[PDB]
Order: structure tokens, then sequence, then C-alpha cells
């Protein structure tokens, strides 16, 4: 595992994927025509100078609508190269409808995770026969980070999010398409690197269905034999047995963390800017690769505050030195140069404004009054965009579990006459999923004031990826591995101190109070150790820990450093794990207020 | 020593063994008969019977009174009886429910069928050549003028490939795959012909007596002129030719010499096998079988081979165990290990099985640690285990013919008379689960097109009952059971029976073609595959209706709105879907979406307000018509500042229609929109002063300064392009 969980394999083999199956479709040239929402993923794998050489592709082209009378000039290269398509439909169900349209006025490669045993299309008969389906075998691999792996399952080609889809009504069936996904993108890592999972922990209605989805698939596949062979005959390590943390999380668990203000370096550069598959900033754009950019690994979960500074000393160390280094250096002094003149000019700065505002919510000091002229001074007196707003009316629902009904008509009254009719279907969608709502399957949502949250876990005080404020997320994971977060505020109950295994003992209670239910929180073990662990793991050793952190509905950016800061924490206490942050797609408070309507 | 005869040609060694036992012992014998592997079958008056070589009657086929002249019968390559008519031909297919089926000629009115032998057939006037390729006469050679001059029946064979036929004067040939003449000697006075199965040819003269065997023409192999004229010129498996001269069978071989085996009564009929030569006599079945290099070293008197002397090994143990194992170290304990496994499994009697694999394991592990893999004793074991196991249930198999055609052919030789418990035990034995699978489907397909009265509630349980015993997988195929199901018309339990696959993918296929659509569809939503589920409404929609789709989707995918999501592109079936459902919040946002699409949402902004009005059932609905009623007055008040101040108000909030006003300047409109539409005497400061501060030094706040606190007078103006004349609004303060 620690020889086979190796994140870069992953990407380099699912670029030989592409192109061993691309040379067997046709040897002479070829022009291929790739969905707009899969594009910025095939170029995180591979650039173009690279796919010119293995296949005999030089051209690719988008399926967007303007390919209907360039693809009659399409169909002129057709002739001189072969067009293969290129479509997702594992989260649509439906083909573009501008491929489809388009066969009828003038070859198709089919995303796919990678098989688990053996080793939706008769839409297209209409069309006509003697159509070809190439599988292409998929794996989610590194983008951002070594220990980072998205499976893009959160948007479509709509770009609308699986996890609050714009149309209220399919949210039954948009959400549980997700979830199927996950399991499928989960069984491709388990098989590829042969692991065997042991206990797992879900926070979550959502989150249950998903493991316990994933144990139906991995039951009705693998047997005790077929799991004696796999720990003991694979090296094992031979140092402690076998451990498989599977932390899965939801969205909904912590609301407030992606309507903050976001702080480390690849965090503020996701608030200004979206990134998008490949990570790649569209108005300015770099080769955004951790393996390249050797400085990028360096910054990129630094606070803002740091970068600048530090850059000083990158820079003067290639003084005493490259030439690769030398346009590094200068490029995120640019970057650093571009956003740092951003804050304090747009909006009138309001950056800081914003930050220390944030804070007066975060320990109830904004009083009922207030509200008013707050809100008010930011939409007029600063320019502030709507959604910078939007996201901050919310937060003022969520941190005290309620608005008083005196304001919470003042507030929707207030967002119509400053942005017309069509806000009051987009708060009137921000009421039901819980993210401003008022005194008067179900899932699950926060049912309490953050100043308990914040007297609880110590949220309020490590805490560099946001404005002062350490993210629910971690201190979720944290409480699993580590009570000492919970001795000094909860305590006189505490089972333990450090377990080297996820425990959720006598943390149920908490989430009562917390979720409004006590089942929120269950761990259905697996494999239970000496019987068949220890049996398997003694039996090789005479004869770290990868932790994988599922997140369901994105991780905002700011939760991705934070965990790496808790991995490293953990490691200096006794715990020593490795956290694998499995996710489905990059989240912030603009992508959010985008997708709910 | 078991050589008691082992007679030898000239280097080879032969033997004859006994195999089964006959119970016939009558006119039987003398009757017509045939063989194939296993089974004999002799006409008796109107009574055709088929006897294994143990002497169990397993079927009878009585003649359906005659019907039709039967000249001959035999067996092509499953035992399946091929009743050869004057008219057509009738082969069988089942025993217990007799199936005969029927091939007959495609003009049956001016030729007729005049010998039949391992499919290829023979007609009588216009001597032509076809082929049984099937459920007809797939013609192999047309006719000609002078096409050939068969003096007798008896004149002709083939085998698999060559259809040499026996003219009067040449000796013609024929290949099935392209029907052609291969003249082979121009001078021939031959009657008769035994092509081997490898390919061998035969041949003899019956005026002098001239047995020519060949394997190919202008060469010849043997020219024994024997003595008396045979009975029989079988063959001996590849490798030799025998004859029946009374009750003295002669396997003759090279150079002008032959080996005399002498029976106590009679020869009746030979059956020439792949390794033997089948005798059959009044009482009991023989096999001329020719002895292999194994047992040649091993069992040979005076024998000098590793194999011989570690048998004698073997035997010294007994009573000088410390005088055998000297023996051992004087040879090369390589090949005696080989010698016995290979030998052992040619022998049948049990007893020399035994010592012979005793033999084998004594000195198997005088060997070096990794000398060579035990799999090889291993296998010999299970393949002697095999072996005497058919011998139990009437079946005599050697070890050639087990491996000619595996244990799907013994299994399929035993499902004809329906013997299904043998059949389990057999693939058990064997350690198979693939063939065990074909062994059960085969049951049930027959149990279900079996007994046509027997209720479904007990007959469920029947096939329930010993699935539940087999221990098996991805080979029970109830889908087979369930088409047969189908066919059979108890539609009943073939959905039952569907419900029962561990293959999801077959289980909803099955279903659905059963047009059980209602249960398929319940049923994929267990499974929770999304893919599947939205791959079977796409499949479904292809042949229902349009209204039956909605009425399917209403009872059972109430709240799972799935087939919705996958036409989320197409507004208009989610339009009258939702009315027609009776969902009308819902259906405001499809009409909404529609709003922001087109960038127009007046235009269905009255529409919405009255699809809020027919639920009532909420609390924020009636929130939501009092922020749709207070646009009202907005949008109608909208107009009166255009039929009043010729300024565009259309798509124009209270936010930026206020702005407006101050911008062109007003007195009591703006106060008008202010305590008409409940403005707060806030917003309306801020609003105003960061229009005016838009005005180009307007200087009217000081003529207006007369609830922001006072401050943010200040940084409108301080903090924006009016940096200078902020002196004023310093003292203010």
């Amino acid at each position: 595992m620690n020889r086979f969980w190796n994140t870069k394999k992953f990407s380099l083999t699912n670029a030989d994927g592409l192109c061993a199956t691309l040379n067997e479709i046709s040897q002479n040239d070829e022009v291929l025509v790739v969905q707009p929402s899969v594009l910025p993923v095939l170029n995180s794998l591979l650039t173009f100078q690279d796919l010119t050489q293995s296949t005999p592709v030089r051209k690719i082209t988008l399926l967007d609508d303007q390919l209907s009378d360039d693809l009659p000039s399409a169909l002129g290269s057709v002739p001189q190269m072969d067009l293969i398509f290129l479509i997702d439909v594992r989260t649509s169900l439906r083909l573009p409808p501008q491929l489809l349209d388009a066969a009828q006025k003038h070859h198709i490669i089919y995303c796919r995770w990678k098989p688990s045993f053996q080793n939706i299309e008769s839409q297209l008969k209409e069309l006509s026969n003697e159509y070809t389906l190439y599988p292409w075998d998929l794996l989610p691999f590194p983008q951002i980070d070594e220990n980072v792996l998205l499976t893009h399952s959160l948007y479509n080609m709509e770009n609308v999010n699986m996890y609050y889809p714009n149309l209220r009504s399919l949210q039954s069936a948009t959400e549980s398409i997700l979830v199927d996904d996950m399991v499928n993108s989960l069984q491709s890592l388990i098989f590829e690197t042969n692991s065997i999972i042991t206990n797992v922990v879900s926070i979550g209605n959502l989150s249950k269905r998903c493991s316990h989805l994933l144990k139906k698939r991995i039951d009705e596949h693998q047997t005790e034999n077929d799991l004696f062979i796999k720990g003991t005959l694979y090296g094992e390590r031979t140092n402690c047995g076998l451990e498989m943390d599977l932390i899965i999380l939801e969205r909904n668990t912590d609301p407030i963390t992606p309507l903050l203000t976001q702080l480390t370096y690849a965090g503020i550069l996701d608030d200004l800017y979206e990134f998008n598959s490949g990570i790649k900033i569209k108005e300015k754009d770099m080769n955004f690769n951790y393996k390249e950019d050797k400085i990028w690994n360096d910054l990129k979960f630094l606070n803002f505050g740091s970068i600048g500074p530090q850059l000083n000393k990158l820079a003067k160390e290639l003084q005493t030195q490259l030439q690769q280094r030398q346009a590094f250096l200068k490029n995120h002094t640019t970057l650093s140069s571009d956003v740092l003149k951003v804050v304090e000019t747009e909006e009138y700065g309001s950056f800081n404004k914003i930050l220390e505002l944030e804070l007066e919510i975060l320990m109830g000091n904004t009083l009922n009054n207030d509200i008013e002229d707050i809100i008010l001074e930011l939409q007029y007196q600063y320019e502030v965009d709507q959604k910078k707003i939007l996201r901050l009316i919310c937060l003022l629902s969520l941190c005290k579990n309620s608005l008083r009904e005196k304001d919470y008509e003042y507030l929707r009254t207030f967002m119509i006459d400053s942005w017309g009719i069509e806000k009051c279907f987009q708060l009137e969608s921000l009421a039901e999923l819980g993210f401003f709502t008022s005194k008067t399957s179900k899932s699950t949502r926060l049912q309490k004031e953050y100043r308990y949250i914040s007297q609880w876990f110590n949220t309020v005080p490590a805490t560099f990826a946001y404005s002062g404020v350490v993210p629910l997320t971690m201190r979720l994971v944290q409480m699993l591995y580590d009570r000492s977060i919970l001795f000094h505020n909860y305590s006189s109950q505490q089972p333990f101190i450090l377990s080297r295994e996820p425990r959720v003992s006598q943390t149920e209670d908490l989430i009562e109070q917390l979720y409004g239910d006590s089942h929120a929180i269950e761990e259905s073990i697996w494999v239970p150790g000496t019987i068949t662990k220890k049996i398997n793991a003694s039996i090789k050793s005479n004869n770290e820990d990868i932790a994988l952190v599922v997140f369901l509905g994105g991780v905002t950016m700011g939760e991705i450093a934070i965990m790496k800061h808790l991995q490293k924490i953990l490691g200096k206490k006794g715990i020593n794990k490795r956290f694998i942050i499995i996710a489905d797609g990059l989240i912030n408070g603009t992508r959010i207020m985008n997708s709910i309507s | 020593n078991p050589s008691f005869d082992w007679e030898r040609l000239k280097d080879v060694f032969y033997r004859s063994r006994a195999i089964g036992e006959l119970k016939w012992p009558t006119q039987y014998e003398e009757f017509k008969c045939a063989l194939s592997l296993t089974v004999i079958a002799v006409e008796i008056q109107d009574f055709i019977q088929v006897y294994n070589y143990f002497g169990q009657l397993l079927g009878k086929i009585n003649l359906q009174r005659i019907h039709e002249d039967i000249i001959k019968f035999e067996f092509d390559k499953d035992e399946k009886l091929i009743l050869v008519t004057k008219s057509s031909i009738k082969i069988v297919k089942g025993w217990s429910p007799l199936t005969i089926e029927s091939v007959p000629l495609q003009d049956p009115t001016i030729d007729t069928i005049w010998d039949y032998h391992n499919g290829i057939m023979l007609l009588a006037k216009s001597r032509d050549i076809y082929k049984l390729n099937g459920n007809e006469w797939e013609l192999l050679y047309e006719n000609k003028d002078k096409k050939y001059n068969l003096l007798t029946k008896n004149h002709w064979s083939c085998n698999d490939d060559s259809i040499i036929l026996l003219d009067v004067d040449h000796v013609y040939q024929v290949s099935t795959s392209n029907g052609a003449l291969l003249k082979l000697i121009t001078d021939s006075s031959w009657h008769k012909v035994t092509i081997s199965s490898r390919g061998f040819i035969c041949l003899y003269n019956m005026k002098d007596n001239k047995l020519q065997i060949f394997r190919d023409p202008a060469r010849i192999l043997m020219e024994h002129n024997l003595d008396s004229t045979p009975d029989d010129i079988c063959w001996c498996g590849n490798d030799t030719v025998a004859c029946s001269f009374e009750d003295e069978i002669k396997l003759y071989g090279p150079d002008g010499l032959y080996v005399t085996f002498w029976y106590p009564f009679t020869v009746t009929n030979l059956r020439a096998e792949v390794d033997g030569l089948k005798v059959i006599t009044t009482e009991k079945i023989y096999f001329l079988s020719r002895v292999q290099p194994q047992t040649s070293n091993i069992f040979r008197i005076g024998s000098t081979e590793p194999g011989a002397m570690l048998v004698d090994s073997f035997s010294l143990l007994e009573d000088h165990a410390p005088k055998a194992i000297e023996i051992l170290k004087n040879f090369v304990l390589e090949k005696g290990v080989l010698d016995c496994i290979a030998a052992a499994i040619d022998e049948f009697e049990p007893k020399l099985q035994k010592m012979l694999l005793n033999a084998a394991s004594y000195g198997k592990a005088s060997l070096q640690y990794k000398s060579f893999d035990a799999s090889i004793f291993v296998n010999a074991c299970n393949t002697i285990k095999l072996l005497n196991c058919f011998r139990s249930f009437g079946i005599f198999l050697t070890v050639e013919e087990y491996r000619c055609i595996s244990l799907k052919g013994v299994i399929d030789r035993l499902l004809k008379y329906h013997r299904y418990y043998e059949c389990i035990q057999i693939c058990k034995l064997a350690n198979e689960r693939f063939l065990l699978g074909y062994v059960f489907t085969e049951w049930a397909k027959d149990k279900i097109k079996g007994s046509p009265d027997m209720e479904d509630d007990e007959l469920l349980d029947k096939i329930k009952s010993r699935l539940s015993v087999i221990d098996m997988t991805d080979t029970l195929q109830m889908v087979a059971v369930a088409k047969v199901a189908y066919l059979e018309g108890r539609f009943q339990l073939s959905r039952n029976l569907a419900l029962l696959e561990k293959n999801e993918e077959a289980r909803i296929e099955q279903l659905y073609n059963l047009d059980d659509d209602s249960i398929a569809l319940k049923e994929c939503i267990k499974v929770q595959n999304y893919s599947l589920t939205i791959s079977l409404l796409i499949a479904l929609s292809k042949k229902l209706t349009n209204s039956q789709l909605t009425k399917l989707l209403i009872i059972d995918m109430f709240n799972n709105p799935l087939y919705l999501y996958y036409m989320r592109m197409d507004k208009a079936y989610l339009y009258d879907f939702y009315r027609q459902t009776d969902r009308f919040i819902d259906l405001a946002h499809v009409l909404l979406q529609q709003g922001k699409e087109q960038q127009s949402l007046h235009s269905f902004l009255p529409q919405i307000k009255d699809l809020y009005s027919q639920v009532q059932n909420s609390e924020v609905v009636n929130n939501t018509i009092e922020q749709l009623q207070r646009q009202e007055k907005l949008w109608i008040y909208q107009e009166s500042l255009g039929k009043r101040f010729a300024i565009s108000f259309t798509n124009m909030t209270l936010d930026q229609t206020l702005s407006k006003l101050i911008e062109t300047g007003q007195d009591k409109q703006v106060k008008e929109i202010v305590k008409k539409f409940k403005i707060s005497e806030k917003k309306l400061y801020h609003l105003k002063c960061k229009t005016l501060v838009e005005a180009k030094k307007f200087d009217e706040l000081l003529q207006f300064a007369q609830p922001i606190g006072y401050m943010p007078f200040y940084t409108y103006l301080k903090s924006r392009g009016h940096m200078d004349k902020a002196s004023p609004y310093v003292n203010m303060i």
C-alpha cells in the first residue's frame, strides 16, 4: 500500500489509457472532439505537445454550439483527419445535445471508471447503426496536491451543483446520482491499490448511504478467503498490520466554512477567480502543476500574508545560484502582485472590512438591531457584490440558528428591493437548504448557535486557513483520533485521550444536541481486528496508515490545508496518519450562490 | 504377471481384456445391432431395445406400428438413434417423451435414400451424395453421367473427411468441404473399405483375399494374402486391421504376420473405437487394445526397464525392507515413477491400479525436494477415480476416449435417458462446477417442459428446493429456465424464476422482456444502480405510449424524480407533466427557469402568481405572494412615471427606479415612493448619497443635511472622487 498508494502513478496510468485506446482506433491523422466539461481534465493529464507525439491527433474541438457550421469545416477536416468524439455521461445520463444534433446535419470515447470485477447508449440508436464504443478507463488522479484526489462528480455539463441543484424538485435524484458516482470512483481506487478497508466513520445522513452502498458492492465481490490472500501476499509492510480509515463527510455537516472568506494562497486565488476541472485560472494562466512548479508546492497553502515576504527569500536565493526557475519566481511574484493590488482597490477595498466583520458574527458580537446598518452599508457605501452579501446574510442565520421574524422579513424584503424580484426565489432556495431560515429525505442540517460550537470545539482560539477560525470539519475529524480538543471544553466523560483507530464512543450525545439527532454519526466496523485482520497480519509477520477522507459535496481549499496541519499535529502526538483527501470538486461561497436559485 | 498372452506382431505387444458383460445370449445378437460408445441397439421384432454394455435396459423405442420401412439405424456422435427409412430419416431426441424429429428429403418423389453412414447419405436411383448438416439434406456432390457402380451396399464408407466410394474398376473419392472427385487408382476390383478415424484406408478383394491397407495412393503398407474370407474387417483403433473367422479374430500387422485371439464364443459385431476394437460375443464383450510402451516395460516377462524394477522393489518392501532400498539406488528413479503413473491409468482392474499407484508413491518421495511436481500423481489418481466411477453407471471409457470427449460428452450421454442424479455425483466427483450448472438447468428445463398440469405453487418449490442444495454460481442460468417457463406458457412463475437470479442485469432484462414492466421497474430501485435504471426507462419509453409512461411514473416513481432529471433540457415535457401530476409549486420553477433562460421574467411573472394561489397549503407561500403583490404595485407604478416624466422605467427595481428620480431630481415622487412602498428612513439617505456623489459635485447635501449618524456623509465624499469640499462636513459632525 505504501508503494502502491502513490497518487503520481494514477495520473500516468490514466494518460497511458487514453493514448493506448486512441491509437487502436486509427493510425491516420485524427481530430479529437472534446466535451467542454471534460477538456480541463485532459489538459491536466497531458499537454498538446505530448498528445500529438504518441497519437495521431492534431486538432481538438469543443462540443459547443459553435461546432455546427465549424462541423462542416471539420467535415472537410474529417476526410483529412478522423473524428473521434469524447463525451462524459456518468453524471448527466444524457449525451450532449450538440453532438447528437450535428450527426444528422453533416466514433465516440466515453469516460468510465476502471472496471472492478470483470477484469445509456440506446439514445444514439435512433441516429444510425455501426456505432463504435471504446471505453476509456479512468482513475481519480491528483491535480492540486499529492494527497488530494478529485473525481469531478459535483458538476455535470450544465454546471449545476449535484449536491445543490438549481431545480429544487430534482434534489431527490440529482443528489442520489452523486452518491452512486462516489462509490464507483472509490471502488476504482480500492481495487487498483488492492487495499482492505478497516473501520469506517460517516457523519451525515447522506454519508451513510455512501458507506452502505460501498459495503454492498465490496461484500458482493470479495470473501474472507479473498481477503486473507490480498493482505498477506501484498507485503502489508510487516510493521503493524491492516488499517484503512474511511472517514466520510458531507457538506451540510459544516455549511459555515464555505461561507467564510478564504486566506490561503490557493484559497484567495480560488476566491477571486474560479478554478476549473484542471485547476487553471482562465483570465491569466500558467502551468499550475505541482510536479513542475516546485515553488507552487511550498506556497499553495501558506497564509497569503506570508507569500509576499517569503517570496523575497526565494527571489534572493537564486541570486547566489535555473532559467526555468527564473520565470517561476517572477510569475508567482506577479500573481502576488496582481492579487495584492486587487485586494485594496476592488469594492473600495472591503477585504479587511469583510474579514473583521465575519468575526463579529462568529462570536455573537453582532446584535439584533445592528443588521440594518451593517448590511445596508456594505451594499451601498462599499458597492460590494451581491454574492458577497448573500453569502454574508446566510452566515448570519447559521451562526445564530435562526433569525428573528422582525429581521427575517426585513432582510428578505431589502434583498428584493436592491436586486429585483429574482431574489425572492434565490432567497427561497436558501431557506429550504437551511442556509437562511427563521424561527418559524430529511438531510442533516446545523441546529445550534455558533457560540456553542466555538465554546465546545474551540473553533475560535492554526487559524491561518480562514479569518481566525478553525473549520468545524477539522474538529470533527480530529475528535476521532484526538479527544484533547474536547477534554478542555467538553469533558468529564471522554473514554480516552489518543486513539490510533477512529472511535465514535460517547460522542453520539454531542451530535444529538448539535444536529438534532443522535444517530447522525455511526461507525459500522469492517473486518474485525484480531478475528480476521491481526490473524492475517501476524500470519505474514512471522511466517503509514492511509486514512481516506471522502468529502461528499466538495471541499473548500481552506479545508484541504487544514487537514495537512491536522495530519502534522497528529504525527507529533503519537497517532501517525496519512490523510488522502478524496473529494468530488472544489466548492466556495461564490460557487454555491451561482448554484442555488 | 498379467502377460499371460500379450502377443506381438513384430515389436509391439497386443492384449485382450474383458469389457462389461452382455445379457442377451439369444437371437438379439443375430438380430441387427449398432454401437456407438456405451449403448447397443437391437431390433427385437417390433421392439427396438437399447442396452448398455452391462445389460441394463435404458430406453425402449417401440415401433409406432411401422409407418415407414426401417432398413438400418446407427448413432452418429451423441448416441442418438438415426433410424433411416426409404422415404426419410428420423433421428431421436428423447426416450421418455419420444420426440423423433423426422428429416425429409426436399423432393421425396423421384429418388430415395439408399444408404446412410455417419452423416453423408447416398440416394438410390441417381446416386447423389448428400450430407446431414442439421434438419435438412445439405447437398455435397452433384450427379453426373457414369458416376459410380457400387456392386452392393457394402462398397463405401466415410468418417469425417474422405468419402471414399468404391467403383467397379476405379476407387473414387470425395471430400466433405468441397465435394469433388479425387480418383485414386485406375485399376481396382475391391469390395470393402473401413477408413478409420485418422484416415488409414483399407480394402479387400474377396476373390483372392488381398487386404491392402493404405494411407494414400501410389503406396502400399501391407499386402497379406490371408486364407479364408473374413466376416467383419474392423479397425484396431488407428494402427492395425483385424478380421473375424468363426470365433477367430486376428489382428493383422506388418510383413505378413498376425496374432490370433481365440474366443470361447462366436464373434457377432466389431466396433472400431479410437484406441480399441471392442468385440461382441453372445455372453460378454472384449477389447483388443494395444499395449502401450509403459505397460510393455513394467509387466514384460524378464524386464529390465526402470519401470519394472520399481514394481519389484515395492513387492519386496513387505519382508525384505532392508533389501529393497538398494534396488532403488541402482536405476534412474525418474522413469520408474512416471512409468507406473502412466501405466496405472491404462489398467482396468482396480487391484493392479492400487498396486501400481502404491509403487509410484513408494518411489516418488525418493527424489530431490523439487525434483518434479506431485500434480502428476494427484491428477492420475483423479483420472483413475473418475474412470472407475463411470464403470459403476454402465459407461466404460478408456483414458483416450474420456479426453477425446470431455466430461460434457459423458453428461450428454446420460442426460438423454434422464439420469440427472448420477450426473450430479459425477460433476461433484470431478470437482467441476460449470458442468454442475449445465446438469441442473437441463433438469429444470425438462421438468417445466414435462408435467404440464402441475400447479405453480408446488412446482416453484421443486426448482427452489433442488437449487438450494447445489452450491454453484455463474452457470445456473435461470434466464434459460425462465425462457422455458415462458415457452410453456406458465408465465406466473416466470417472473418468480426471474426474481431468483444473482445477476442484476439479467434479472431486469428478463423481467422487462416478460412484460411485467411494473415489477421490473420496482426491483431496479433495490439495486440502487441509477445507471441501470435510467437505461431501462429510455428502453421502456421506446415501446410504451406517452401517457402510459406517466401513469407508471406517478404510481411507482412518486418520490424518485430520476426520469425527469434525464430530460431536464426538455422544458416542454416537464411543463405538461407537472400540471397533469397536479404539482403546482414545482411547476412554478419550470416557469421561472424559462424566464431566466430567455431573460424575461415579467412575461411569466403573473402566471407564477397564479400557481401559488392554487395550493395555499403552506406559510412561505403567503410570504412569496406578498413579495409578488408588492411587486405588482411596483410594476404598475412604473408606467405612472413613464406617463408623466417621459422616461423608460421597464425592468427596473425599486432601488434603481428611485436612483433615477434623484438623478433627474424630484421632490414628492421620491417621497411618494418612500411612504407608499414602505422604504426605511436609512435606505433613502445612502441611495441618493451614492447617486448624488456621482452627479458631479451636486453640493445639495448641505441643503439636504437639514439618521445615518452624520458620519457616512464624509465617507461618500471622502472615499470617492469628491475629496475636495469635504471640509464643510468636517465641522458638521
